[PDB]
């Protein structure tokens, strides 16, 4: 019927939006998940619109 | 601080070359006793290597010849990395438990189990907490937290919301979370939020924000003695008896289980065994029943090294009516080696008085030091060291900047030494209460 799957109820693992490594941390400001202080520093210095570009790979962009 | 200047405060160690064990004529606060300090240095090597179990060493010598000083030196040169138990023999005579129980407990305090455990710990300044209570509370909440290097939001589980509301966490608090267990410790308050803390009094201190990763695998090293494991296992909150002291006579089958369990942990590598040392000061105050116990408590792989000090000559053993060297039975002295401490020469007396005068805040003129050295030879090292404090107080009352001979002479006149005090009782014999209880009150 072309209607054929449903979301999981298992809780979701957290991965770094930049590097895909496991992420302990969720940035409050930019909503990116990040692995460590090195990537938090880089995340806060992204060019305009690059934060949304990282959310797009997760399918989580603002629209 | 809290730690005041005690009799031994100047002793920082044994004063011994780590390469050769040659004692230096003065260092780390110990003067002379070189042959004795060398032997005590050999004992530290045995203690630190852990290989040998249940050696007993006796430090034998006249009073005030540095037997305790050398014992303090060893404690200071082992440091906190090894169990060091200091027992006055008078303490074994408990009413809570038998003498042999008290000796078992003292031995068990002197073997350590060293255990290494990691935890993830989260530490940072709280940027924000919001909690929604609906109305029963703890329905949901969010924590924002930062270091200087990172910032994060956390969705909180309801028991973490209870931990947060219990510890009254508020914006600006610097907290640590042991997330394997969820206790919050409020390390402090950020200075950057000082105006928010309207209820905190002006005496309140403020910290800087933490730094680095919000989460770290901190590794903790614990040492727990065999006695602590025994007491824990004695009753439902047995560990409390490690503080109130009302341990009964802990049953020996409990200890044997623990001895087996610890050997298991050693072979699995879950734990390491750290043999310490038991120091028994005035070992001559033990009785004949104690000595026959100690004989066989030494013959065990979980025996510490034992160190003992005695002033006694050929003297009566307690609990019997005959006399033996050091006051100790020959049956026991067979399993002991003796380190003997000698009286000091005058140049050593001068140095010890100088070190004691520098440990105390005392500016001492050279002639006062010479006079105190003469008194030391004639009245004993302890009496001369007691006169240092006195003369400082006398000099201070006349506003003097240095302790002069004048001040030492007031002290010598005001406070009798032992020998002068013995003469006083002999000349005052009819006025003092004699051993027959007789005394005369009349002029
Ligand atoms: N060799 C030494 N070096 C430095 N201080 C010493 C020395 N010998 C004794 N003292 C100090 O002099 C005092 C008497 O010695 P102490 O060891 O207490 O007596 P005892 O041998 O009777 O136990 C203590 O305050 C001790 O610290």
């Amino acid at each position: 019927t072309n209607i054929e799957s449903a979301p999981s109820l298992a809780p979701m693992k957290h991965y770094c939006d930049v590097t895909g490594l496991p992420a302990p941390y969720l940035d409050p400001k930019t909503r990116l998940r990040y692995h460590n202080k090195e990537i938090f520093a880089m995340i806060r210095n992204l060019p305009q619109g690059m934060g949304e570009q990282f959310l797009e790979a997760r399918g989580a962009h603002t629209v | 601080g809290l730690n005041l200047i005690a009799a031994h405060s100047h002793i920082r160690g044994l004063g011994v070359d780590a390469d050769t064990l040659e004692p230096r004529p003065s260092s780390q606060g110990l003067v002379g006793q070189e042959k004795a300090r060398k032997a005590a240095a050999v004992v530290l090597e045995m203690i630190k290597q852990g290989k040998i179990a249940g050696r007993a060493v006796l430090i034998a010598g006249p009073p005030s010849t540095g037997k305790t000083a050398i014992a303090m030196g060893m404690a200071q040169s082992l440091g906190q990395d090894v169990p060091f138990t200091t027992l006055a023999a008078s303490e074994i005579f408990s009413l809570e438990m038998s003498k042999t129980e008290a000796l078992t407990q003292a031995f068990r305090k002197s073997i350590g189990v060293r255990i290494k455990e990691e935890s993830e710990i989260m530490e940072g300044e709280v940027v924000e907490i919001q909690i929604d209570r609906s109305t029963g509370g703890a329905k949901q909440g969010k924590l924002t937290i930062k270091t200087t290097d990172m910032e994060a939001i956390y969705d909180m589980g309801s028991k973490m919301i209870d931990a947060m509301t219990k510890e009254r966490v508020m914006a600006g608090d610097i907290i640590s979370i042991d997330k394997s267990s969820g206790k919050i410790t409020k390390l402090g308050r950020s200075y950057a939020r000082s105006r928010d803390y309207d209820a905190m009094g002006v005496d309140t201190k403020f910290l800087q924000c933490p730094e680095g990763e919000l989460q770290k695998r901190k590794e903790v090293v614990h040492t727990v003695s065999l006695h602590e494991i025994d007491v824990i296992n004695s009753r439902t909150q047995g560990f409390l008896a490690l503080f109130s002291g009302d341990t009964g006579e802990i049953r020996s089958e409990i200890r044997d289980q623990i001895n087996t369990k610890v050997a298991e942990w050693k072979e699995e590598g879950k734990a390491e065994i750290v043999p310490g040392v038991l120091f028994i000061d005035e070992v001559h105050m033990l009785d004949i029943e104690c000595f026959s116990y100690i004989n066989r408590a030494l013959e065990s792989d979980l025996a510490p090294i034992v160190i003992m000090a005695s002033n006694r000559g050929v003297s009566r053993i307690r609990g019997t009516d005959y006399k033996s060297p050091h006051g100790l039975p020959l049956d026991f002295l067979d399993r002991v080696v003796i380190i003997n401490t000698h009286p000091y020469t005058p140049d050593e007396l001068r140095q010890i008085l100088s070190i004691r005068a520098q440990e105390e805040e005392v500016d001492l003129t050279p002639d006062a030091l010479a006079l105190l050295t003469k008194i030391g030879q004639e009245a004993g090292l302890r009496y001369a060291s007691n006169l240092i404090t006195t003369s400082q107080l006398i000099a201070a009352k006349r506003r003097a900047k240095q302790v002069g001979v004048e001040d030492v002479q007031r002290s010598f006149k005001l406070f009798y030494d032992p020998a002068r005090s013995v003469r006083f009782v002999q000349e005052s014999e009819k006025r003092l209460i004699g051993n027959d209880g007789v005394v005369d009150f009349s002029y």
